[PDB]
RNA sequence: CGACUCUUAGCGGUGGAUCACUCGGCUCGUGCGUCGAUGAAGAACGCAGCUAGCUGCGAGAAUUAAUGUGAAUUGCAGGACACAUUGAUCAUCGACACUUCGAACGCACUUGCGGCCCCGGGUUCCUCCCGGGGCUACGCCUGUCUGAGCGUCGCU
RNA sequence: AAGCCUAGGGCGCGGGCCCGGGUGGAGCCGCCGCAGGUGCAGAUCUUGGUGGUAGUAGCAAAUAUUCAAACGAGAACUUUGAAGGCCGAAGUGGAGAAGGGUUCCAUGUGAACAGCAGUUGAACAUGGGUCAGUCGGUCCUGAGAGAUGGGCGAGCGCCGUUC
RNA sequence: CUAAGGCUAAAUACCGGCACGAGACCGAUAGUCAACAAGUACCGUAAGGGAAAGUUGAAAAGAACUUUGAAGAGAGAGUUC
RNA sequence: CGCGACCUCAGAUCAGACGUGGCGACCCGCUGAAUUUAAGCAUAUUAGUCAGCGGAGGAGAAGAAACUAACCAGGAUUCCCUCAGUAACGGCGAGUGAACAGGGAAGAGCCCAGCGCCGAAUCCCCGCCCCGCGGCGGGGCGCGGGACAUGUGGCGUACGGAA
């Protein structure tokens, strides 16, 4: 995902879990070079990535 | 397809927080559907909903003020959001009284020595 | 070896962008800027430079508050009142 | 470097008079801001005179002069005793009252 | 966008006589 | 005629012994405008004779 | 340099962004005159001295 | 000429103000005669330009006889385009070329409520002149 | 006739002088003459469907609300609106909002560390932890509270 | 109409001026007076443009390239294969700090740059790419800097770090 | 005259700002540095220095289409007085 | 050996307010030169000007005589003309250089301490009621607090005033 600039990871775990109602084993940020922050979250190895990825509108 | 303001004024707070909610809904889904391409419908829907969120949000801001005020009228000690802010030197003003304190000396000269009314010539 | 052999000995800097005027201008060293004067309170200034005077005058930026004083001026200075509703 | 006659001029301009040059073209626009600040005096006193309070008849000291009839300041107190109008009715009335004025003659 | 200047610097100097 | 017209720019001549001709000339840079010539009424720019 | 501090980077983030050409739509507009962005900044000649 | 110390009646200012008025300005300025029979049934001289208007070409290479709708009004550039009035590209596209609101002489308004309530309000200030300068 | 060189003329090249235009400057004149701890000026960073610069705007980010006006914006798509509905666009703007630095205000500028209360997850306070909100700078006035003094005194 | 060109016709001693032709498309001229930022050949004058030099000097510091094939319209310079070399582990190697800030990677183009060329590039246009409890910053203090109290200073403020 | 106490509008100034009006002023090397994305690009570590750059056409009607060349570039054709 | 008043001095994330900074064309208070002239130059001149500092306002400052005058006397302050390029200053050189009066624009005067007299008759803050509250005010009720006799308020200020 892309993530507003003045986030941390406490409220990014917190954030996927309210929406899309998963829990998350680890979350995995980065600022990339253009001004915004991007995050690798990672599931707990109970859920599927593409099942809920194709929820998302992602595939 | 328009939300109006009208509408708005006469609903609760709750129920515009679930008119709120959901617009963010479609407005996380058009920032997935911009990624993807879509189509261009979609993404003239983005100002669209964009805009209508600021009309819900300005309602809740609208509404929670005068509640507040409302309930601070005649208090003598309001917050400073809702005190008069006219400039820095316009608070530091008189009183809109304080003018129009004249002592007892000043308050004697008028009304025994008033300006009269005059002519000449005659 | 005073010229071009001197340039290639040029890796640490003295001067930071400032976080009052902006300008790359705050010293490391002296802990100071020296375009605005960052550390003391006042905006250093100085009338014998009246072209630096108007790089950053009040008319430049953007009046992100001022225009509205400007604009609430000669409308009257009123508060707490609408326009009558249709 | 004078040459064949000339008077000795002293002129002073030697300060820097160009920074302190004051031009009068708001000749014409004062005359009409006097002026219609004038009548709209005249109007807020509307059955008042428009030139203000009675003057006295005054004469010149310096000996220069020694003839000429002014208008005065004000009247002294000496001359309202005499013609029996109080010094604090006489300002409302339309009369100049000033204190310092001495009558010698 | 056009150089600075940079032109023929200064020919060589020659000794100094007396008397 | 404004009198900074001519004197906003801060130019003095480059002294005896280079090939241009003691003209106040605008102090580096690198920039079209850099040892042009200025405070004169014959340069490009600068300020008119006798102003107004 | 590999140690940059958070406003640096930030800094950086813009200028990067500010160097892209001008879209091909900005000059079939009626009251335009822009031809170039005549601002594409490179590492060069332009140096970005912070 | 003009007693207002308070017009512009400046060569700069007047363009100044006629190139940059804002959109409501606009629609102002852009007004069109009516025709000859609308002018003794409505007793206005001239009105705005609208959306679907009908229009009677006065002047210029298209110049007639012909009555053209409006297509769709052109407030940036000062001008309206016609039905009829039109130029084919050399691709063989059509482009509607268009004719200044100046040049157009209006047969039928399109009414609407908000149109009736200008039409006498025109009117009505047309009879004020008539009564006061008898 | 040649090839080369000079002058003039026509035409074609480099160049943008002259001329006519001008939403721009200069000068004078008139009215008003208003910044800010309720956070000024300035600066940084972001915001458009396609947006680099200018301008505008501030996470409600090419503008929200209200009034006036009344069928458009437009470079291209799109879709609202029925203009028989507070209604597209514009101006006014009086309601709301206004990220960070900045007099800059918890401590210093590394965007790191703090503490005191309230609320929700942790929990059903029982301490960690997380998230949100309100506070915590100096100088100084009136008053309140708690104090200090082998200062001046009385009671003891 | 102005402006410009002219192997045309001319006028005035002259400053200059009037017509003819061509380009041009929108304002311009004579007389009486008024006013000036009013006439250029120079000032090693300013700005801008263009010549001879001149297709000339030059593209020579560090031993060296050759053959066949592929892509293409195009190959001395691109790629592959083979041969011959060089840097010789204090390297023309493999990694960093400061500094640079997308230059890193893929695709496409060859308009402009790579002082020849280029199918190539660190050039351009599209996109992508940097993931930390354990690696650093963050914490500590050194040389030092710098508030409060205090003192000085007309003053912005200055002195000083236990007085 | 009555110091060693104090208040007081008006006639006065105003190259900053807001909104204007006017010109025997300059007309893109002129006029403010800036008529245009100008205190911008750019230069210097910094204080600071600081440009060049107006005009198609009434309306883009901005040259469809054929042919050579890989293309830049041409020949035709077409629009506009 | 403590308690209770009073005086001085502290701590407050005490209750409620206030100042900081910017612009700075005009103004006020300081500080403050050298270019230049005198054909040199040192007094002088530039000049209390440029620069530097602080402070506000829409105007600021000044302002109602410890004044000008010697007259048959004028009468706050501010600005224009004139006095005046004058009196005067000056290596009496360069140069510098006012003021009175008069004509105008405008024109408005006053308040304290003291002296005294009135039972502190005065003022600030907190709670309650009525009115309006988007420049927090008016009236009433509170052995509700505080300031104040180391002096608040009324009369009263040189033109006399008080009884
Ligand atoms: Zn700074």
């Amino acid at each position: 995902f892309i993530v507003d600039v003045k986030a941390n990871k406490h409220q990014i775990k917190q954030a996927v879990k309210k929406l899309y109602d998963i829990d998350v084993a680890k979350v995995n940020t980065l600022i990339r070079p253009d001004g915004e922050k991007k995050a690798y979250v990672r599931l707990a190895p109970d859920y599927d990535a593409l099942d809920v990825a194709n929820k998302i509108g992602i595939i | 397809a328009k939300i109006k303001a009208r509408d708005l004024r006469g609903k609760k707070k709750e129920e515009l927080l679930k008119q709120l909610d959901d617009l963010k809904v479609e407005l996380s889904q058009l920032r997935v559907a911009k990624v993807t391409g879509g189509a261009a419908s979609k993404l003239s829907k983005i100002r669209v909903v964009r805009k209508s969120i600021a009309r819900v949000l300005t309602v809740i801001n609208q509404t929670q003020k005068e509640n507040l005020r409302k309930f601070y009228k005649g208090k003598k000690y309001k917050p400073l959001d809702l005190r008069p802010k006219k400039t820095r030197a316009m608070r530091r003003r008189l009183n809109k009284h304080e003018e129009s304190l004249k002592t007892k000396k000043q308050q004697r000269k008028e009304r025994l020595y008033p300006l009269r009314k005059y002519a000449v010539k005659a | 070896t005073k010229g071009t052999s001197s340039f290639g000995k040029r890796r640490n800097k003295t001067h930071t962008l400032c976080r009052r005027c902006g300008s790359k201008a705050y010293h490391l060293q002296k802990s100071t800027c020296g375009k605005c004067g960052y550390p003391a309170k006042r905006k250093r200034k100085y009338n014998w430079s009246a072209k630096a005077k108007r790089r950053n005058t009040t008319g430049t930026g953007r009046m992100r508050h001022l225009k509205i004083v400007y604009r609430r001026f000669r409308h009257g200075f009123r508060e707490g009142t609408t326009p009558k509703p249709k | 470097a004078p040459s064949r006659n000339g008077m000795i001029l002293k002129p002073h301009f030697h300060k820097d008079w160009q920074r302190r040059v004051a031009t009068w073209f708001n000749q014409p626009a004062r005359k009409i801001r006097r002026r219609k600040a004038r009548q709209a005096r005249a109007r807020r006193i509307a059955p008042r005179p428009a030139s203000g309070p009675l003057r006295p008849i005054v004469r010149c000291p310096t000996v220069r002069y020694h003839t000429k009839v002014r208008a005065g300041r004000g009247f002294s107190l000496e001359e309202l005793r005499v013609a029996g109008i109080h010094k604090k009715v006489a300002r409302t009335i339309g009369i100049s009252v000033d204190p310092r004025r001495r009558n010698k003659s | 966008p056009r150089p600075r200047p940079r032109p023929r610097p200064r020919p060589r100097p020659r000794p100094r006589p007396r008397p | 005629v404004s009198e900074l017209a001519g004197h906003q720019t801060s130019a003095e001549s480059w002294g005896t012994g280079r090939a241009v001709a003691r003209i106040p000339r605008v102090r580096g840079g690198g920039t079209h405008r850099s040892g042009q010539g200025a405070f004169g009424n014959m340069c490009r720019g600068g300020r008119m004779f006798a102003p107004t | 340099s590999s140690h940059k501090t958070f406003r640096i980077k930030r800094f950086l983030a813009k200028k990067q962004k500010q160097n892209r050409p001008i879209p091909q739509w900005i000059r079939m507009k009626t009251g335009n005159k822009i031809r170039y962005n005549s601002k594409r900044r490179h590492w060069r000649r332009t140096k970005l001295g912070l | 000429m003009k007693f207002n110390p308070f017009v512009t009646s400046d060569r700069s200012k007047n363009r100044k103000r006629h190139f940059n008025a804002p959109s409501h300005i606009r629609r102002k300025i852009m007004s069109s005669p009516l025709s000859k029979e609308l002018r003794q049934k409505y007793n206005v001289r001239s009105m705005p330009i609208r959306k679907d208007d009908e229009v009677q070409v006065v002047r210029g290479h298209y110049k007639g006889q012909q009555i053209g709708k409006v297509v769709q009004v052109y407030r940036k550039k000062y001008v309206i385009y016609i039905e009829r009035v039109q130029r084919e590209k050399a691709n063989g596209t059509t482009v509607h070329v268009g004719i200044h609101p100046s040049k157009v002489v209006i047969t039928r308004l399109k009414l609407d409520k908000d149109r009736k309530k200008i039409l006498e309000r025109k009117a009505k200030s047309r009879q004020v002149g008539k009564e006061k300068g008898k």
